[PDB]
RNA sequence: AGCUCUCUUUGCCUUUUGGCUUAGAUCAAGUGUAGUA
RNA sequence: AAAAAAAAA
């Protein structure tokens, strides 16, 4: 499944993931997350 | 390795005494035998390599390091006869199979397609070929069975195909001329019919009974072959028809409250009232004057059990097949 | 069923498609099995977002 | 309800409407203390359209061992028989073309003497039956003899913990071997045997079952037994220490006595991980049970297949040889 | 086996190219075809296997007339028109009939 | 499959090395215009130029010493079709030399395959093709005859193999540095690109039968011609219905 | 109003990000069952 | 009318 509504576990982990490799990479942010793709990370951004 | 696989092996389990126990969870050693889908797959060679080693298996390289040769060289046979000693009375008369000239490849690939079949005369499972077969009309009517031979035998026991499994049935006839029951009904002795076998729709959803469905659409319509373009290179289709544009069209020849929206069942349930009723037959009458007539290992047995079934069914008188005659 | 080839059209059978093509070749599909849920929400996302 | 497929030959546990009979008893079970309610979830005119009997069992189930019983009672006649319902004519002739591959039944409809009252007289299924009875002829059999034991079993050995995953895939590879889930059940007995003591705890800790294992011990000794008044000596090596014999070999002997007896049930694994029957049509996947569930295989044979509602699963995996296959059934599979 | 190139060029084929060996039992014959001629035959220019736009204009205006015709008539006759009577109107018309 | 990037490459080249083999004859050419003509390694293959895509598929086609295997295999048949046939022909014994072990390949000189030692002096003809009927027997006798099999990989420009074989038989009968047991001799030539065969030379009374019908059937059936026909079907994934 | 030790604050930065270009380019995915015992 | 481009006790 690649879908569904954003979790506090996906938030925290998108942040941090954010503080690792910033704003521009959305796609390693989003290889962290399994459900959520580049598109998906950067809008929840 | 060695020491680390050998030891960690023989702590995760010394219980597998039979066989070979799986390698180790670890991060050191890795797990060959686990499955590893296709996409994940790397196309490795025997040695261990990420290297293709074929003209057409792709590879920058063929045969023995781009040399039609080999390692050990290549010595040919003597062959001498006369008539005094000829070779095609010799006793051992070596013959020129196609295999000697063959690579470790050729052997392969030759035992490649030297694919496995059931046999003719015994069904394998999920055969699933007869269904084209029948419903071609005329075809289906010439082409038979193909004599699996349990029908033969049962054919040989005393059955017939058209008719089902059961004890004789003396019925007379329907000679087609309707429903006339003045005919003198003298009833031969007949075989019962066969049961429809039951094709149960498969069910894989929650639907209630009854529920025909939401309807499904449709997708709006819709010297033999050539080089390839690639597996690769191919994406997707870009070599169609070279000619004439699109898929060829097919033509046409001419133009108490109750709950909440539950309803309420008008007549009850048959035999949730004859639950409280007294049925559809009374019980006998007994009468005074009968009276009762009788006033108030199986292991071992099986050990001697030694009755053969043909004098089991002589003493419980049931009839056999014919034999051998 | 006339968009819904105009959308496919633009897709081969074959190919190395990323994910937003294969998500929308899923959602193809699944308006032909469920036409009625898809067209409702298709009229839905028209009024509403 | 279970079924069978006597055209694809495999077993089916689908979901079907229930029977007027069905509903019936499930508004008088309803109401059983105080006066209560129904709530059948369906319309009154649905409940008119169901069929008012369930559907005949002998219509859809092996007639295989049940035409075995038949030919053991002695009446051979089975066309001629007071059958309360007539079977289908068709899945009785793939049952007894099954007796004829398994032996048993001869060229003439007739039950063989020596080995087919040996399959005959078991309460065992009758493919592994067949296995069992090949053994003597060929070498080892107390290690089948308890795979008959605990194949004759229907509750699963492993409790089902959902608590642990890895740990439940460590106890599992604790006992697991790679030539197949027959070989890991033999180790989990012989495990339980030898060492065991008898103790319950200790599966307790093993993530297993104490009632239905020892219900498969008793079922090994009456086995046993019934092989006791076949006359055929038992060799219960199992007790001595003589392991001389390489492990290998004789891993490759049991493997190789189950291919003589389960030859029909052979499949190839095809490398998007399915399997595949040897016309290549139906579609198996292994159980997630075994542990082939997530191993490499070639061939395979199983103890069953089932169709569920939406994918079809096959039970006991083993692995096996080509070239095995068509030694040991030069009338069921010949080369291309 | 070749690969299937449609070409636009004047591009000549030399009668080196018009030869075939056949082995039979009693010889084998080395045919040379082409020998009464000194021309080389001239790979086909795909330009001749498109009809031009003018006439295909100038058809399509003339068989649609027609169809409007046999409709008119069939109408006051048969329910549907059939698939005899316009084979020869076959792939006529920019809105091919 | 997870894959680099030399094997997508690889993969990516495999129709042309399909499409160079089914063309070998007409771009492996003779008329070239410039080119520095080289043998393939251990077989009678004539490149002109460097062409690597014909080259690796060559390679695959004739691996492990296949042609060598071809001529061995094609000569030991021979031999032993030979000794079926001594009675009739006043053959007193039949040989077969094996002195040089690689010299199926070698272009510039030959030697004899096989010898036939005669019980009587037989009148041998002018040298003339195996198709030819117009034999001219001359009155000089002899007493011995060798048969010389070779292999040739023509291609669209010159396969023509009676004009072959007449060249081959007198340049190797010419020249004195190769030897030959016998001046009377037969010369077989078998053009493996194109499957034909052709024999030149002399003839003793009765040869000529046997020498087209054994070579009909070896073409038929030969095992490395036959595993040489398997390797070129299975590398053009050409099939028959 | 000293000298030692201790603590705080201030200073200090002391292991304190070492080029480029089309952000250099690209990135879906094994299987999860289980009427009856 | 070769190279990229087929790996450091």
């Amino acid at each position: 499944v690649k879908g569904g509504v954003w979790t506090n576990i996906e938030d925290e982990i998108l942040k941090a993931a954010v503080s690792k490799y910033g704003l521009n990479q959305w796609a390693r942010v989003s290889s962290l997350l399994a459900r959520k793709t580049p598109k998906q990370c950067k809008a929840r951004w | 390795r060695a020491a680390y696989e050998a030891d960690l092996t023989a702590q995760q389990s010394p219980y597998v005494f039979f066989g070979t126990p799986l390698p180790p969870l670890d991060p050191d050693v890795r797990d060959d035998g686990s499955y590893v889908p296709i996409w994940k797959q790397e196309a490795r060679d025997e040695r261990g390599r990420k290297r293709f080693h074929g003209a057409f298996t792709g590879g920058w390289s063929a045969g023995y390091f781009n040399t039609v040769g080999s390692k050990e060289g290549w010595t040919p046979s003597s062959f001498v006869s006369s008539r005094t000693k000829r070779w095609k009375d010799d006793p051992n008369k070596v013959e020129q199979r196609p295999e000697d000239f063959m690579d470790e490849e050729d052997l392969a690939d030759l035992e490649e397609s030297r694919k496995l079949q059931t046999r003719e005369a015994f069904s394998g499972l999920g055969s699933t070929a007869d269904d084209a077969v029948r419903a071609s009309g005329l075809m289906g009517l010439f082409r038979v069975e193909g004599e699996t031979m349990g029908v033969k035998l049962l054919k040989k026991m005393g059955w017939k195909e058209g008719q089902g499994i059961g004890p004789k049935v003396r019925r007379k006839a329907r000679l087609g001329l309707g429903s006339d029951a003045n005919i003198t009904e003298e009833t031969h002795l007949f075989a019962p019919d066969n049961v429809p076998m039951i094709s149960f729709v498969r069910k894989t959803d929650h639907k209630g009974l009854g529920y025909a469905g939401e309807t499904g659409l449709t997708p709006l319509s819709k010297p033999r072959g050539s080089i390839g373009v690639g597996i690769l290179n191919d994406t997707g289709s870009d070599d169609e028809d070279p000619y004439e544009l699109g898929p060829k069209i097919s033509y046409n020849r001419v133009i108490r409250l109750p709950l909440d929206g539950f309803v309420f069942g008008k007549e009850p349930d048959p035999l949730i009232s004859e639950i409280i009723a007294e049925g559809k037959y009374p019980p006998p009458r007994i009468p005074p004057g009968w009276v009762s007539s009788k006033k108030p290992s199986t292991a071992e047995a099986a050990k001697s059990s030694t009755l053969d079934p043909r004098a089991r069914a002589a003493i419980l008188g049931e009839k056999q097949l014919p034999g051998k005659s | 069923i006339l968009a819904l080839e105009r959308l496919r059209e633009a897709y081969s059978t074959k190919g190395r498609l990323n994910q937003s093509q294969r998500e929308e070749l899923a959602l193809i599909e699944q308006a032909y099995d469920s036409p009625g849920t898809t067209l409702e929400r298709i009229k839905r996302f028209l009024l509403t977002q | 309800l279970r079924a069978y497929n006597p055209k694809t030959g495999i077993e089916s546990l689908t979901a079907t409407p229930v029977s007027k009979a069905s509903a019936a008893q499930r508004a008088g079970r309803a109401g059983r203390t105080k006066p209560g309610k129904c709530f059948r979830l369906y319309t009154e005119e649905a409940y008119q359209s169901l069929p008012d009997a369930t559907v005949p069992e002998i219509q859809r189930s092996n007639l295989a061992p049940i035409i075995l019983q038949l030919k053991a009672l002695g009446i051979d006649n089975v066309l001629r028989f007071d059958y309360f319902t007539p079977p289908p004519a068709e899945q009785m002739t793939r049952a007894l073309e099954l007796l004829y591959s398994l032996g048993a039944l001869d060229d003439y409809a007739k039950l063989t003497r020596p080995l087919g009252l040996r399959m005959a007289e078991l309460a065992v299924e009758p493919m592994m039956a067949k296995t069992l009875l090949s053994a003597q002829s060929f070498g080892c059999l107390s290690e089948i003899l308890t795979i008959a034991a605990m194949t004759s079993l229907d509750g699963t050995l492993w409790i089902q913990h959902e608590g642990d995953k890895k740990k439940t895939e460590s106890v599992k590879r604790k006992f697991a071997a790679e030539e197949g889930d027959h070989l890991t059940l033999l180790n989990v007995y012989q495990a339980f045997v030898t060492k065991g003591r008898k103790e319950a705890h200790w599966c307790h800790e093993n993530m297993l079952n104490y009632k239905a294992m020892i219900r498969a011990v008793s079922i090994r000794a009456q086995l046993k037994r019934f092989l006791e008044r076949f006359g055929i000596d038992v060799e219960e090596s199992l007790s001595s220490p003589s392991v001389s014999q390489q492990p290998a070999n004789k891993a490759e002997k049991i493997q190789r006595c189950l291919t003589i007896g389960y030859f029909a049930h052979a499949a190839k694994m095809q490398p998007d991980g399915t399997f595949r029957n040897v016309s290549g049509t139906t579609v198996l996947h292994a159980h997630p049970s075994s542990i082939m569930f997530n191993r490499k295989a070639d061939w395979v044979i199983f103890h069953e297949v089932l169709e569920t509602k939406d994918k079809t699963f096959i039970r006991d995996i083993t692995r096996i040889k080509k070239e095995w296959l068509l030694e040991y059934a030069p009338d069921f599979y010949k080369t291309t | 086996g070749g690969l299937g190139m449609l070409s636009g060029s004047h591009i000549l084929i030399p009668a080196s190219d018009k030869r075939w060996c056949k082995q039979t039992d009693v010889g084998i014959t080395h045919f040379r075809a082409g020998m009464s001629h000194d021309e080389e035959t001239l790979i086909p220019n795909i330009a001749r296997y498109i009809i031009p736009w003018e006439a295909e204009f100038i058809d399509s205006q003339r068989v649609w007339t027609e169809y409007s015709q046999k409709r008119l008539e069939a109408q006051q006759q048969n329910r549907r028109l059939t698939l005899e009577d316009l084979e020869d109107s076959w792939d006529r018309g920019l809105p091919r009939i | 499959k997870k894959l680099t990037n030399a094997q997508r490459s690889g993969l990516n080249q495999i129709p042309n090395r399909r499409f160079t083999l089914w063309w070998s004859p007409t771009i492996n050419r003779a008329n070239v215009y410039v080119g520095f003509q080289v043998q393939l390694d251990l077989t009678g293959i004539f490149l002109h130029g460097k062409i690597p895509t014909l080259k690796i598929s060559l390679i695959q086609i004739f691996r492990a010493h296949l042609w060598q295997k071809i001529h061995e295999s094609v000569v030991m048949d021979l031999c032993q079709v030979f000794d079926q046939e001594l009675e009739a022909l006043s053959i007193e014994s039949v040989q077969k030399e094996t002195i040089h072990p690689r010299k199926s390949y070698k272009m510039n000189s030959s030697c004899a395959d096989i010898q036939l030692f005669a019980s009587h002096k037989w009148n041998v003809t002018r040298p003339s093709l195996l198709f030819d009927t117009k034999d001219v027997i001359e009155a000089t006798t002899t007493n011995k005859f060798w048969i010389d099999v070779q292999l040739r990989y023509g291609d669209y420009d010159s396969h023509d193999i009676e004009r072959y074989v007449r060249a081959k038989y007198l340049d190797y009968t010419t020249d004195s540095m190769s030897l030959y047991p016998s001046p009377t001799g037969l010369m077989i030539g078998i053009d493996l690109a194109y499957n034909l065969y052709s024999a030149y030379g002399q003839y003793f009374p009765g040869l000529k039968t046997l020498i087209q019908q054994a070579m009909a059937k070896i073409m038929k059936a030969n095992p490395a011609l036959y595993v040489l026909r398997e390797r070129i079907r299975k590398g053009l994934q050409l099939y028959a219905s």
